[PDB]
RNA sequence: CGACUCUUAGCGGUGGAUCACUCGGCUCGUGCGUCGAUGAAGAACGCAGCUAGCUGCGAGAAUUAAUGUGAAUUGCAGGUUGAUCAUCGACACUUCGAACGCACUUGCGGCCCCGGGUUCCUCCCGGGGCUACGCCUGUCUGAGCGUCGCU
RNA sequence: GCCCGGGUGGAGCCGCCGCAGGUGCAGAUCUUGGUGGUAGUAGCAAAUAUUCAAACGAGAACUUUGAAGGCCGAAGUGGAGAAGGGUUCCAUGUGAACAGCAGUUGAACAUGGGUCAGUCGGUCCUGAGAGAUGGGCGAGCGCCGUUCCGAAGGGACGGG
RNA sequence: CCAUCUAAGGCUAAAUACCGGCACGAGACCGAUAGUCAACAAGUACCGUAAGGGAAAGUUGAAAAGAACUUUGAAGAGAG
RNA sequence: CGCGACCUCAGAUCAGACGUGGCGACCCGCUGAAUUUAAGCAUAUUAGUCAGCGGAGGAAAAGAAACUAACCAGGAUUCCCUCAGUAACGGCGAGUGAACAGGGAAGAGCCCAGCGCCGAAUCCCCGCCCCGCGGCGGGGCGCGGGAAAUGUGGCGUACGG
């Protein structure tokens, strides 16, 4: 999991916010594992992953790389929308399978808190004033 | 003791010139600055002092390439032509 | 200091070649409002950071 | 602020009967005459002129 | 008097680095003249003198430049200089054919099921 | 009444821009009317004024029949100096006295071939005006 | 405090509401560009209809509304199909398609 | 009577209120919506005949070329085949800075090619071009009692 | 609260019917700015001490020269450096402001000048320590660690 | 028993957002102690080792026509 | 022992490319308080907010149902009105709080893996010739090199093929 980073315990404040060694990680460990693909190679691009083995202490991730200035992707049609500035840092922004998971998204009842882009999104439309021109 | 006497003794400084960001802000014994963290990839910027934010930011300097490429926009990059000669 | 670095030396070059006063023909020019240089720096009273 | 409530809406059956009121008065000499305008030449105040 | 870039595209470099020369050795003067106390006429003249020397040397790298482009236009590989110029995001887009070219399932179904103009009836 | 919505009708916009144009619209706005005799040759109305045309002065101290040729221009101050319109300061040297130019009529024309350039250009576009107004 | 008598109220205001707030000072320009882009696309497309590609009858989904019919989002396979329509060429020629939506009656 | 003090008025000081001006703000709206290893943002140092600041600019340094315009710039001097302004597509763009040979004193190098010493025979001096990290495709050179095949 | 007269002033302003508000001050140890009495008052008293003559000059207790009498008394009120200061150094000129009296004087102001290295230092070495790569940790900017989980030598006599 | 979809792979414009940037238009707004801190050589002078803090300051006149010349004073400063 | 394949892993100032940093009003992913309210206060509230970290674009994100419903049924995403201060949560206190349907703005749908069939029918790069080349592409010739059967391309994807 992911204990606390303070100082000893020393979460100051309300005994709501006292825990240290039991809290959980809102992203997977495929998700960090991602992540950190992309971040050591900074110039290609993270498209997916696969679990392959963990033991005890360790769990081992294959992910997938494309290098988007590579002619054999560029000049195939189907593909290049990956070369597409867009595209940049899909695991860092959470948009590979993988990363999409922690983001609750979804259609039907069960995923009422992001009608809209997100959580961000949906928060913010609930929690504005429509101050008309009229009222 | 702790005041007027004690302020003889001071003469040796802390900081000195950086060299990225200019200020007297460079501390020689962690040889670091700061203001914008020299050593560090990244310049030392928060957000909770908008002021200092302000201070150096895009608009201040010289912006000798951007104005450029400003009023390069303007005609949609036209690159390798030249007007019509008389 | 008689021991001094090359940059701090240009750097008190600087500082001193500014601290001349303004030109006379300056201040009969036609959309002038400077009358005197206001930014001139003694020895004694300012002590230039550093 | 910004979010004053600056714009005011009246009902439509109250706008028509202010533009009739206006419309009706407009054709009374004497109320024309004292919102100033100069109409003792005028020969008559419901002017109507042709197409043309 | 005026020394102008308009006759001075003509000339080969050599005589071009001459004229640059002789400049150069005039504006020294020139400026030992200032030093020693001169006139205001030979005061005047430094700044045409710089000017002409921008000029000279405005026209022999504009000429060097483009000889220089002229031979590489013909080779795959260019130098940076030489390069487009253009914003970076730009410099790294799809270029024009690896943006129109479609895979040819698309094709079929673009020939096999084109849009059609129509109107419809009140 | 203006209709354009990209030219603005701000005062202090519009003098903003009349104080820091650039010399080449200084040009333009410092224009005076031509003399009836050359209005009527030239069929054009007005003329940014030149270094050494000649000119009647109709508004001021020195208003008067008196035909002075212009010495020079000086568009920092929007100004013109007139080789008589003069005063003597107090050591007794004398001063030229600035008159704006549109205060000022031309009697005739220096023609230059850019300045004729400029009044067929003128007449031209006036005249197909007024035909158009036919 | 309460004073004499009145209704018991709750407003919503606890929060920094007014960093969020949603002024409507260019629902006019807002108006006048969505006008200005239809008859942009109005023009573009010729003599095709404005509004754009016929839809389908359907009834409103409930007790409170079953008894009104609406526009639906497109024509069926079914219907499609049973009127000698191929499902490639209707969309091509004007007509809304959509696959989900069955036929039960 | 005279001095001093008090009150009111005239005048004169002191001070900078009021009023009238406004190339500045604030707010709303519209279109566009563009940085960077081909070296960004930022900083430093320099550049004017007389120039400190502000502004502009980069050893081509208050600007070169080109196009438009068409007789100025100006505080004083000096000097239409195009002065000055504007536009800006050619060219150029010092040192730091992601900052890139190693370090930050501007210290110490390495390799290749030119010009001086030589008349390459090596040093020495000057000039030019390379010398950062990660990563992709390919090339070359390799390693392994890793899996094998022939001797 | 307002209306007239007189004076100053030099470019805009008001009446009535409506509309809108950042709309009326004696106080808040209110904010900013200005000015009084106190008051020509407190004060210009730490470390012994000055005097005569002349010159310059509008102007001399304070400047310069000469003479006399004194002090510092070699752990100095002397002669040189480090840190720090950054032109304060030197010459000429001025006496508006500053040097809490004054000044013909100044570390003031204004014009100009002035710092020359193979051998004097930096530059090199390593000390206490600081800090990359490999590696590990870390959501992450990054952090730990300095030989530790590393294929860590791009060198050389000589021979072909 | 019924109803409805086919998860654990991927792309996709428009309607939507915009206190930064470029270029504009406007206002029942403020009118130099107001309005941005900044109408002016303002993130300037200045303070702090540093993080950072941070001002004051608009108006001759239509045109400099900005007071020649005489006189007292060393001059500031006066009278004509 | 030697020679040769393949696998795994190194070294390069090897040929050619790509990333770093900045701005950050709007957007996406994390982390994330305490003032304050409750007339005290610990659950709550402030608030998934400030601060902190990372990553973009001209918009971003979302998106063509493992959906809503229970009706005589609707049919991707996004946005506005309404549903509604409602269902509900809450020391059931203070307070918090959506969604479906309905009307509108806009409206656009598609592609793989797999299952199979086609002599790998596929792709990248070097040399020469021809075209224009300031968004390095098209055609031909190379007993040129490589990738790839540990699977490239064509048909084809739940609406069936
Ligand atoms: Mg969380
Ligand atoms: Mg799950
Ligand atoms: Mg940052
Ligand atoms: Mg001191
Ligand atoms: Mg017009
Ligand atoms: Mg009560
Ligand atoms: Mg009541
Ligand atoms: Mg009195
Ligand atoms: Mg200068
Ligand atoms: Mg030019
Ligand atoms: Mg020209
Ligand atoms: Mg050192
Ligand atoms: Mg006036
Ligand atoms: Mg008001
Ligand atoms: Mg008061
Ligand atoms: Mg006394
Ligand atoms: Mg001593
Ligand atoms: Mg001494
Ligand atoms: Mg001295
Ligand atoms: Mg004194
Ligand atoms: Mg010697
Ligand atoms: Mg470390
Ligand atoms: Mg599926
Ligand atoms: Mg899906
Ligand atoms: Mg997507
Ligand atoms: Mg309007
Ligand atoms: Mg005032
Ligand atoms: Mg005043
Ligand atoms: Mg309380
Ligand atoms: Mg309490
Ligand atoms: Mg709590
Ligand atoms: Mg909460
Ligand atoms: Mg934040
Ligand atoms: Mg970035
Ligand atoms: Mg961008
Ligand atoms: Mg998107
Ligand atoms: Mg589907
Ligand atoms: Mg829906
Ligand atoms: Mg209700
Ligand atoms: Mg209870
Ligand atoms: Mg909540
Ligand atoms: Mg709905
Ligand atoms: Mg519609
Ligand atoms: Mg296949
Ligand atoms: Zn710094």
């Amino acid at each position: 999991g992911r204990k606390r980073p303070v100082p000893k315990g020393a979460t100051y404040g309300k005994p709501v916010h006292h825990g240290v060694n039991q809290l959980k990680f809102a992203r997977s460990l495929q998700s960090v594992a991602e992540e950190r693909a992309g971040r050591h190679c900074g110039a290609l691009r993270v498209l997916n992953s696969y679990w392959v083995g963990e033991d005890s202490t360790y769990k081992f991730f294959e992910v997938i790389l494309i290098d988007p200035f590579h002619k054999a992707i560029r000049r195939n049609p189907d593909t290049q929308w990956i070369t597409k500035p867009v595209h940049k840092h899909r695991e860092m922004r959470g948009l590979t399978s993988a990363g999409r998971k922690s983001r609750g998204l979804g259609k039907g009842h069960k995923f009422h808190h992001t009608i809209g882009g997100s959580r961000r999104a949906a928060w913010r439309r609930r929690n504005t004033l429509q101050l008309h021109r009229y009222r | 003791t702790k005041g007027t006497s004690s302020f003889g003794k001071r003469r040796n400084k802390t900081h000195t010139l950086c060299r990225r960001c200019g200020s007297k802000a460079y501390h020689l014994q962690k040889s670091t600055c700061g203001k914008c963290g020299y050593p560090a990839k990244r310049k030392r910027k928060y957000n909770w002092s908008a002021k200092a934010k302000r201070r150096n930011t895009t608009g201040t300097g010289r912006m000798r390439h951007l104005k450029i490429v400003y009023r390069r926009f303007r005609h949609g990059f036209r690159e390798g032509t030249t007007p019509k000669p008389k | 200091s008689s021991h001094k670095t090359f940059r701090i030396k240009r750097f008190l070059a600087k500082k001193q070649k500014q601290n001349r006063p303004i030109p006379q023909w300056i201040w009969m020019k036609t959309g002038n409002k400077i009358r005197y240089n206001s930014k001139r720096r003694h020895w004694r009273r300012t002590k230039l950071g550093l | 602020k910004t979010w004053r409530r600056w714009h005011r809406r009246v009902n439509t059956t109250q706008k028509r009967y202010a533009i009739c009121s206006a419309l009706a008065a407009s054709a009374l000499p004497a109320l024309v005459m004292s919102k100033g305008h100069r109409i003792e030449e005028v020969p008559e105040l419901p002017l109507v002129v042709e197409d043309k | 008097a005026k020394i102008k870039a308009r006759d001075l595209r003509g000339k080969k470099k050599e005589e071009l680095l001459k004229q640059l020369d002789d400049l150069k050795v005039e504006l020294s003067q020139l400026r030992v003249a200032k030093v020693t106390g001169g006139a205001a006429s030979k005061l005047s003249k430094i700044r045409v003198v710089r000017k002409s020397i921008a000029r000279v040397l405005t026209v022999i790298n504009q000429t060097q430049k483009e000889n220089l482009r002229k031979f590489y236009k013909g080779k795959k590989y260019k130098p940076l200089d030489l390069r487009p110029k253009k914003t970076r995001a730009m410099r790294r887009r799809l270029n024009k054919h690896e943006e129109s070219l479609k895979t040819k399932k698309q094709q079929r179904k673009e020939r096999l099921y084109p849009l059609r103009k129509y109107a419809v009836k009140a | 009444m203006k209709f354009n919505p990209f030219v603005t009708s701000d005062r202090s916009k519009n003098r903003k821009r009349h104080f820091n144009a650039p010399s080449h619209i200084r040009r333009k706005i410092m224009s005076s009317p031509l003399s009836k005799e050359l209005r009527q040759k030239y069929n054009v109305r007005s003329m940014p004024i030149r270094k050494d045309d000649e000119v009647q002065v109709v508004r001021g101290h020195y208003k008067g029949q008196q035909i002075g040729k212009v010495v020079q221009v000086y568009r920092k101050k929007y100004v013109i100096y007139i080789e008589r319109v003069q005063r003597e300061k107090a050591n007794g040297t004398t001063v030229h006295v600035g008159i704006h130019p549109s205060k000022v009529v031309i009697t005739r024309l220096k023609l230059d071939k850019d300045r004729k350039k400029i009044l067929e250009r003128k007449a031209k576009s006036r005249q197909v005006g007024k035909e158009k107004g036919k | 405090a309460p004073s004499r008598n009145g209704m018991i109220l709750k407003p919503h205001f606890h929060k920094d509401w007014q960093r969020r707030v949603a002024t409507w000072f260019n629902q006019p320009a807002r108006k006048i560009r969505r006008r200005k882009a239809r008859q942009a696309r109005a023009r573009r497309i010729a003599p095709r209809p404005a509004a754009g590609p016929i839809r389908p009858i359907v009834r409103c989904p409930t007790v409170r509304y079953h008894t009104k019919v609406r526009a639906g989002r497109g024509f069926s396979l079914e219907e499609l199909r049973v009127a000698g329509i191929h499902k490639k060429v209707a969309r091509t020629i004007g007509i809304s398609v959509d696959p989900r939506r069955r036929n039960k009656s």
